Formats: structure tokens, C-alpha cells, sequence
DNA sequence: CTGACAGCTGCCTGGAGACTAGGGAGTAATCCCCTTGGCGGTTAAAACGCGGGGGACAGCGCGTAGCTGCGTTTAAGCGGTGCTAGAGCTGTCTACGACCAATTGAGCGGCCTGCGCACCGGGATTCTCCAGCAG
DNA sequence: CTGCTGGAGAATCCCGGTGCGCAGGCCGCTCAATTGGTCGTAGACAGCTCTAGCACCGCTTAAACGCAGCTACGCGCTGTCCCCCGCGTTTTAACCGCCAAGGGGATTACTCCCTAGTCTCCAGGCAGCTGTCAG
């Protein structure tokens, strides 16, 4: 017996997503490369969040995430800004940005 | 306190009854002063 | 252990 | 519970103001960001209690809230869903 | 808060040779008084209110106290409050609850400040519960023999 | 007592081939657990209308790829998109 | 010693900016919160979890419409934010 | 309450409620110790300290 | 064959205003909105079912999307006239 | 006998009742949720469609255009609440 | 005083203000990058229009309300600038 | 080059439209570059909507359903 | 001439009619977890001056760049013609997904325990400020 | 009269140390992936058909561009003056702890029965066609 993340090589689960399309009532019928192939993509966008987290956290002399540095890597990343715009993290603040205007 | 007894059992709490009956035993006019009556 | 291009 | 919109203290909104990059505050500021607050809080409250009313319960839960946001436009993460 | 004045008004009167601190006065002055407070030998006793210690038990949670005081530890009677939770884990070679009734509602109060005082005595406050909060009170309201 | 399903130790797999070394708390690993979701259900809500439009009774992964198109920007995109036939091909492969 | 205007208000700004912490006391917005609801439904109870994600939620809206504000108020020239500001930027957002 | 009855009944008292300062507790402890026509002095029993 | 409700927008329309007419661009028009508040509906209605852990879409579902969606005199009326149309059906 | 009729109303309750079927909303649809969405679209149909109507009387003019269904859009505030983001087709805009 | 009688004479009429050979011409030479040998429905073109005006003319708007903000009549580029910034399409 | 068919009077009747009295002569550009972006997302959209279909050419359905999605629905041509 | 309403045609599909499986009510019943009127402290966030520095606002004087009027120059628009790439629709038939018994292991919480992290305490370094001085 | 640094006061920053509570792991347990089947059927794919989208012109003519003239206001420069900032001194309200008796009211689990779903058959609502008519 063989799991169909091990067999695609992903970490996230095919079995699991594929429940879920079934039961989200999306479709009378779901195929057998979607659940994969949305595997594939929610672990690729995992995985570049993280990254960008993990580097935030770093450059805050941090080795677990705290959701302030996934809110800085949302930020900073313009095409996860756009993806996440009308998203509000928990406990995010804000970026550091302070007009020229203001400034003495 | 027999008005607050009856409306115990039907919305206030055992709790809000039980404060409500201690100031009724302290003194009535806790709830409403006696009026001063004058011509209209 | 792993990398995305996107950053490359 | 009465007059209650006056505990939108204001340094908490000159912090807010701070905190979104103003440096100087007009002393009328202040009521205009109470009611935008309380048009805020209206809207998304009434969602909220909408969807409790539907689950035919009398608490509101923070999935409730959750979704009413999410309805508004305005989905907040770390609280479920 | 208000025994504090007292205490140290005792303290000054019997035993003039202790260093006695005062922790009253604002976030200002207290720091003021703080400094320089880890050179052995700067004070013997400090008197602190418990708002403070429940505010301040940053500070004081870290240091090694020898002895603990709680003066009217009635304060303590009930495990649920966050006085005790903050105060439980405290670092103190010795421990000593001043009260005047050790007892004042049910028996839990009673388990309450034996665990602060005895953790390893009275690890279980359910089991103490059992054991003998229901048959006491069932022996009280005459529920039982 | 009872059953919830998350992403949790997936997510602490990726985050784990991504960055070996660093860690997250619960309140971080519940704001990514959301993050999936609220991608699942977007994904998902965005394939079934495509196959409704079309006028097809499945989901399949043309659908989910068009989603993809649809609504990650340019270079996300394509990179996801990379990754999915990858990954199907890689499923094919292994029957 | 004075600190000449605008110093603390920038050092205040850095400092609101670096941390993440709620700004509105709870016990506050709670009650806020209560008022409200009690107009649309009476005897209606609120977990600690729904109000925390609702000042959360609000803090989130007010910093974001007071950072369109002081944009407003950069454009003409200016520096101190007038309820014009809030106003026209709620006016642009698509509000009232 | 008990204030308007003492008074209506002429007995001459003092009141703390707990609202009093601290050195204007200490007074009207002294007071009372000192002072011989004060017949009651109405207290809260939370208050005092 | 095409399915539209320009049928029954020009019945409403003749019930309301027997006289007046209505141009084809207006007509798809009332078709666009027609199909648009249906989808806000139902959908509304599908995420209200699957967040109650519910199976059946029932007109409970319905009125709370209805709530949701639209605004209050608008919400009020539509509640009130889906209420008597539900209870005139079940009285057959 | 119709089920529409029977229901008293005008719009298609049995389409309705198709659409929600065929359409993956959920795997039940029950007897009273069609009759419901029905009446509610009869509701609005009507309500859009009466102010166009006065609109068009206010025009001098026979038959509903697009200009007119805007016009009643426009000026109605919980109309225009509803079809804010909306854009309609040769509709133009409020007179100004 | 022409400007205002232009005004009520556009905001009287619902005809397309943009000529619809150049809109054409656009969109096919935007959508050459996407796509070779792209066919558009007529339709769709003037769908696009439709949706392009109705775009343009509210962030005009918008630049017109800052441009009164700033104590100016005149529109300035700054104005595009700011609507489209408080707007979140930035 | 043809984002210079969309002519200054063009933007000035835009304009007017929208209740501008006086326009800036560097408007132009500004509201070329506006309309440049958003043509560019809405076809972009568009042309990913005809490629899943399959289909060789954009009909209006795909613009509607682009501008639905960009959050502007569209009246009059799905129906 | 021209869109829109209507009389009529052909057809798909919704209205009756049956079983019936199960999704969704009744019925405990457990337990957590409060719940709120009245009390009493206790500070630390609010609240209230108030001197004044600087920014909002009101002018003034330009002087120029958008507005207006006129004449070309052109390019949109319309009218056929016309040619084909491609949208729309249909029959076969397989490939594929829906179910369904057996498995069975991967994923749930329960319980523990290092240790990452928050924070105290000197000492270091940095940012701002005016006074007085050099010119 | 004016630009400059210096000493100083406030403010973080930063390195040790250390308590704490939380994540990551590991362990039973089970239920939902997994595997092996059957068995309808969705649509993949030829193949046909005919629609409209593109490429062309010739004529109309109204719009657009350029040029000249011109003056209305955007902007720099002054002069306020008022009003909000920094900080010192005083208010008060989170909030925390009692004090109590019970009271919801989400949850899990059992049972059980109306009401959809699926299937069948048949007649009516409707898409659409052109004829006709007001605009
Ligand atoms: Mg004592």
C-alpha cells in the first residue's frame, strides 16, 4: 500500500484533498490529476511563504515564525501582497514607513 | 418579596432573584422612594 | 534543502 | 450599557494614528473615527449575530465573526476557517 | 498596600540594623530605587504590595529570594486567582503565610495555601477534594454519618 | 474529543524542506492552516465555476490549472504551474 | 529639557510600528461590542475568541483608513489630518 | 437609609463607606475614640482594612 | 434553446405597470441582474449549509442569505414575501 | 396544476428548483427553498422594475431602456447599495 | 461656461465617448502579447469599451474630488496618483 | 502604437463626464498608462478564459466573466 | 424603414405517482464555565492645563500655461463584397470515475519534556538639543 | 547677525543570565485512504455545417491638430494667529478579587420517521419563428 503524495512526490495530502473537492460540492465528478495537481500548488505557495517567513525570521534573530514575520514576508513580496491584499493577519502590524514628508 | 418569589419561577437568574430579595429585606425603598406629592 | 526559482 | 462609544479613548486612536503613519492629529479627528468605528462594528456585527441566529444559537462564536468578515471583503486569518 | 507603612514603621522600630526597601512610588521612582539593586549586601528587606508583585513578577520571579513573607495571605485563598498563579512558582528558599484564619469559606482555601506552601505535599487538589471536602460537607448538611 | 483535520504536519514538512532549522508557533501554524484554506477554497470555487461554464460535470486538472492562472499573479503563477504538471507527471509516471 | 514638535510624535510612530500589540483596551471594546449587539438581538453571548477577532478586525480597518488620511494630507500640502481627510478618503474607498 | 433613620431619631453618627481617604479614616478613627456624643458609627464591613 | 427570464420580467412588469414597455437591452439587462442576485443567493446559501455542517438546502437557508445579502427595507420586504409565499404554498 | 401557481407567485419555481439541483450548492435542496428564492427574485424584479417604470414616466417615454434602469439604480440608496460594483451596459451616470 | 455646458451634454447622453476603430486597435494590440491570432467577438469589444469608460470616467471622479481637496480645479497627474493609491489598485 | 488613438479630446470628454472642469496637459499620459494597465488585466484574464475552452476566439462571455472576477460585474451581455 | 408584441409550431421538461433510505428531528445527560448585582482596593492609562512653535490659513504679485477661436488635415464611419477560421452540434466508444467490500496504516488526540523566547540588569552607543562662540 | 561644534540628557541597543510554558515528538487507536473488483457514462475525438470575423476598398464629413491671442490661477513670498504638541499635575477606571447558587446550553450519543431522491409517464410552459403594427 502506497500513498498517492508519495507516489507524486508531494508532501501535502492527495487523499485528504480529494475528500474535500468530493465533498465541498464543486462537482458530480472529480478527477484523478486535480487533487495531485492542487497538492502541487498549495505546497509550491506554502513553500514560498515559508521561505519568506523563515528569511524574515532570521533577519529578526528568531527561529520560530511568529505571525508578525509571515505578515513582513506578505508585505514585502509584491505578488504575495497581491494575492493576500484584502487578507488580515492576527497579531501582524504593520511595515515600517515613514513619509519623506514627515521626516525632519 | 412575595411579587420577586413569583417572578422567579416563569428570566433573572437564582442569583439576580437573590440579590433583588436581600435589598427588599434591607429596605423597600431601595427600589422607589416614597413620592412627594404636589398639585399638578 | 530546498529552493524556489522565483527568488532564484 | 449606554454611551458606551466613548470608551474609543483618544490616545488610543492618536496611537492608531501613529501606528498608520500620522504625525499630527486635528483635535475633531477624534469623532469622525468614533462613528466610522461604530459604522464598522454595526455592519460586521450584524453579520455575525445573523449567522448565530441561523445555527439556532445564542452565542457568537469567533467562526461567526470569521465569516462575517470574510462576507464584508475583509477575511482575517488566525481565528479558524 | 496599607500595612505596608505599618510594616516598615514595625521594622524600623525593633531591628534599626536591617536594611529595609521600600518598593512604593511610581514606575519612575521604582526603577530609581532598583538601581544598582543586584550588588550583594544593598538591602535585607523589601516591602512590596501584592498589586505590585502581581504587576512587577517579572522582576521579582527571576531573583532568588531567601525568605518569603506574605503578610494577611488570605489574599492567596483561592488557587483560581491570578495572585496565586503568578506568586505559586516563585524562588524562595523558605516559605511563611502569615494569616489570621486559615479558613474562612470551604476547605479548598484550606488545600489552596498548603500547596503554595507544600507543593510536594499536596500536589492533587482534586484527590484532596474527594478525600474530604465532600464527606465534611456532607457531615455538615447532615448528608452523611 | 473528537476529530479536526489541519495541515499542521504537512505544513511542518514543507516548512521543514524549506528551512530545516526554523520553527512556528500555533498561532502562526493556525494563520497558515487558514492561508490553505482560504487557497483551497478559492482554487476550488474557481475550478467549478470553469467546469460549469463549460458545461462539464468534473474537476479535473485543466481546471485546477486555469485557476491557477486565473488567480495567482505572473510569475507565482507560472512557477505553480510548473510545479502541478510536474508533479501530475510524476503521478502518471507512477501509475 | 522640551522636545521640540513632531520629534515624539515620529519616535511614537516607529515605536507603533515596530510592534504588533492591540491599542484598544479589551474591557472597552467589549462593552462597545455588547451595546452594539443588544440592539439586534437581545440575550446574546460573546465568546472571548469573536470579540478578540473583532478588535482585531477594527484595529486593522482604523490603521489602514488612517494611513489613506495622512496620504490625504500630504496631498495639499499639509501635515496635521482634518476630518475633509478621513472624509474624502472614505469617499475614494467606495464607503458611504 | 440608616442615615436618615439616625438622623429622624436624633442619634448623633459617623460614616465611612470606604470612600473616605486614608488619613481622613485614621481622623474619624480618632474622632470616635475621642469624641463622646458620636452614640454610632455606621461602617461598611468589606472597608477599613 | 435558450433559458431567460424575460418572460417573467415582462409579467412582473405588466403587473406593476400594465402600460409600459421595456427595450431588449433593458430586458437582458433584467436577465444580468436576475441571474446575478440568484448566484449571490444561493451561493450565500451553499456556504451557509456547508459551515452548519448541513446536507439539505432548506428555506431557512434561504432567508438567512436573503438577511445577508440584501440591505434592510429591501432585506425586511423580501423576508416578509418569501414567508407568505412558503406558507401559501404549504396551505395547498 | 403549476407549482408556481400553487405558491401564488409568477416566477419559475420549478426552474429554480432545477437550478439549484443541477447547480452544486448542496446534495439536497428541500421543497420550500425554491418557493422561497422565487419570491425573494419576484420581490426585487418587482421593486427594480416599478422604479424604472417611474423613471421612464419622468422621461416621457413608453418602454423601460437601460438609461432608465440606471437612473432608478442610482437613486434608489438600497438599490444602489446592492448593485454598487455593478456596471451597466449604455446605463451612463447620475446627472451632476 | 463651455465647460459646464459640455458637461451636462455628456452627462446628459449615454453614447461611448471613446472612438471605437482606436479602442479596437488597442485591445488587439494588447492582446497580440498574450495570445497569436486572437479573434474578438464584437460583442466583446464593446464590452470592453463599456467597461473601459465607466473605469475611466469614476477615477476621474475621483481625481476630480482630490483636485477639489487640494483647492485646484485643475486635475493633476499627482490626483490619478492618489485616487488610484487610497483606491488599493496601486 | 496605437495607445495614441485614444486622443486628447477623447480623455477630455472622459473627463467631463466625470464633472472635471479643467484638465492638466500631463493628464493625458497619466490616464493613457491607467487604461494601458487595465486593459492589460482584464485581457489577460479574457485570453486565459478562451484558451481553457479551448476556443481561438475571445467572446464576450470571457470578458464578462474577467470583469466579474476583477470585481466590476457587467450588465447586458450575459443574457 | 424598424424593434417589439403576438398567434402559432414543435419540443423538452416539469407535474403527478410510488417506495424508500436516510438526513434530520426528539430525547437524554454530562459537563464546563460561567453569570451578575452589589461591595472594596490600586495603580497606570486618561484627563486637564498652558506656553508657544510652527503649520494652516489668508492674502499679494506674478506670469505663464491651459482656455478659446479659426482653418486645415485627416481618420473615423458607413455601405457593400467577400473569403474563410472556427464556433456550434452530433455519433462512437473507450477511459475514467462512481460505488463497494476488505484491508490497514497514516493521521488523530494525551502526555512529556527540552528549550526558544521574553525579560531584568549593567554598559555602549546613538539622536537630538540649545548656548555660547568664531567670524 | 549667523553658521558651527560640544556637553548633555533622553533613548534605544546589546550582551549575559534565567524562568516558563509551548511545540515537537512519541504512543495507542480507528476510521478513512488504499486496493481489488464491477459497471455505467462523460466526454475525447472525428466529422459536418454554416456564422461571423477579418480584410478590403470608395465617399462624407465631423473631429482633431496646430497657431495665435489671451488672461485665471498655481505658485512663490509675507504675514500672521490659533491650535495642537510636549510635558507636568490630577482623575478615574480597568481590573482584580469576593460572594453566592445554581443556570444555561454546546457537546455527544441513542432512537426513529417525514421528506428528499430516483424512477416512470405524460401533457403543458416555453424558445423561437415570422406576421403585423406603432414609432
Ligand atoms: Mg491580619
Amino acid at each position: 500500500a502506497k500513498t498517492r503524495s508519495s507516489r507524486a512526490g508531494l508532501q501535502f495530502p492527495v487523499g485528504r484533498v480529494h475528500r474535500l473537492l468530493r465533498k465541498g460540492n464543486y462537482a458530480e465528478r472529480v478527477g484523478a490529476g486535480a487533487p495531485v495537481y492542487l497538492a502541487a500548488v498549495l505546497e509550491y505557495l506554502t513553500a514560498e511563504i515559508l521561505e519568506l517567513a523563515g528569511n524574515a525570521a532570521r533577519d529578526n534573530k528568531k527561529t520560530r515564525i511568529i505571525p508578525r514575520h509571515l505578515q513582513l514576508a506578505v508585505r514585502n513580496d509584491e505578488e504575495l501582497n497581491k494575492l493576500l491584499g484584502r487578507v488580515t493577519i492576527a497579531q501582524g502590524g504593520v511595515l515600517p514607513n515613514i513619509q519623506s514628508v514627515l521626516l525632519p | 418579596y412575595d411579587d420577586f418569589m413569583a417572578q422567579t419561577t416563569t428570566f433573572m437568574s437564582v442569583i439576580n432573584i437573590l440579590m433583588q430579595l436581600r435589598k427588599v429585606c434591607n429596605h423597600p425603598n431601595l427600589f422607589d422612594p416614597r413620592p412627594v406629592t404636589s398639585p399638578f | 534543502s530546498r529552493k524556489s526559482m522565483r527568488q532564484s | 450599557l449606554r454611551d458606551n462609544i466613548q470608551g474609543i479613548t483618544k490616545p488610543a486612536i492618536r496611537r492608531l494614528a501613529r501606528r498608520g503613519g500620522v504625525k499630527r492629529i486635528s483635535g475633531l479627528i477624534y469623532e469622525e473615527t468614533r462613528g466610522v468605528l461604530k459604522v464598522f462594528l454595526e455592519n460586521v456585527i450584524r453579520d455575525a449575530v445573523t449567522y448565530t441566529e441561523h445555527a439556532k444559537r445564542k452565542t457568537v462564536t469567533a467562526m461567526d465573526v470569521v465569516y462575517a468578515l470574510k462576507r464584508q471583503g475583509r477575511t482575517l486569518y488566525g481565528f479558524g476557517g | 498596600t496599607s500595612v505596608m507603612l505599618n510594616w516598615e514603621m514595625e521594622l524600623k522600630r525593633w531591628c534599626p540594623s536591617f536594611k529595609i526597601l521600600t518598593y512604593y512610588g511610581a514606575q519612575k521612582e521604582r526603577k530609581l530605587k532598583r538601581q544598582g539593586w543586584t550588588k550583594p549586601n544593598a538591602f535585607h528587606v523589601c516591602i512590596t504590595s501584592y498589586k505590585l508583585v502581581l504587576q512587577d513578577h517579572q522582576a521579582f520571579r527571576r531573583k532568588n529570594w531567601r525568605y518569603l513573607i506574605l503578610d494577611e495571605a488570605q489574599n492567596i485563598k483561592n488557587f483560581k486567582s491570578q495572585r496565586w498563579q503568578s506568586l505559586l512558582n516563585f524562588n524562595s528558599q523558605r516559605r511563611l503565610l502569615l494569616t489570621g484564619t486559615p479558613l474562612q469559606n470551604s476547605l479548598m482555601e484550606l488545600w489552596s495555601l498548603m500547596h503554595f506552601l507544600m507543593p510536594h505535599v499536596f500536589q492533587s487538589h482534586r484527590e484532596f477534594k474527594e478525600w474530604f471536602s465532600n464527606p465534611l460537607t456532607g457531615m455538615i448538611e447532615g448528608s452523611q454519618e | 474529543k473528537t476529530r479536526k483535520e489541519s495541515y499542521a504536519i504537512y505544513v511542518y514538512k514543507v516548512l521543514k524542506q524549506v528551512h530545516p532549522d526554523t520553527g512556528i508557533s500555533s498561532k502562526a501554524m493556525s494563520i497558515m492552516n487558514s492561508f490553505v484554506n482560504d487557497v483551497f477554497e478559492r482554487i476550488a470555487g474557481e475550478a467549478s465555476r470553469l467546469a460549469h461554464y463549460n458545461k462539464r460535470s468534473t474537476i479535473t486538472s485543466r481546471e485546477i490549472q486555469t485557476a491557477v492562472r486565473l488567480l495567482l499573479p505572473g510569475e507565482l503563477a507560472k512557477h505553480a504551474v510548473s510545479e502541478g504538471t510536474k508533479a501530475v507527471t510524476k503521478y502518471t509516471s507512477a501509475k | 529639557h522640551r522636545y521640540r514638535p513632531g520629534t515624539v510624535a515620529l519616535r511614537e510612530i516607529r515605536r507603533y510600528q515596530k510592534s504588533t500589540e492591540l491599542l484598544i483596551r479589551k474591557l472597552p471594546f467589549q462593552r462597545l461590542v455588547r451595546e452594539i449587539a443588544q440592539d439586534f438581538k437581545t440575550d446574546l453571548r460573546f465568546q472571548s475568541s469573536a470579540v478578540m477577532a473583532l478588535q482585531e478586525a477594527s484595529e486593522a480597518y482604523l490603521v489602514a483608513l488612517f494611513e489613506d488620511t495622512n496620504l490625504c494630507a500630504i496631498h495639499a500640502k499639509r501635515v496635521t489630518i482634518m476630518p475633509k481627510d478621513i472624509q474624502l478618503a472614505r469617499r475614494i474607498r467606495g464607503e458611504r | 437609609v440608616l442615615e436618615q433613620f439616625l438622623t429622624y431619631h436624633g442619634h448623633l453618627y459617623l460614616r465611612l463607606d470606604g470612600s473616605t481617604r486614608v488619613e481622613q479614616r485614621q481622623a474619624l478613627m480618632e474622632r470616635f475614640n475621642a469624641d463622646k456624643r458620636i452614640f454610632c458609627f455606621i461602617l461598611s464591613t468589606r472597608s477599613g482594612g
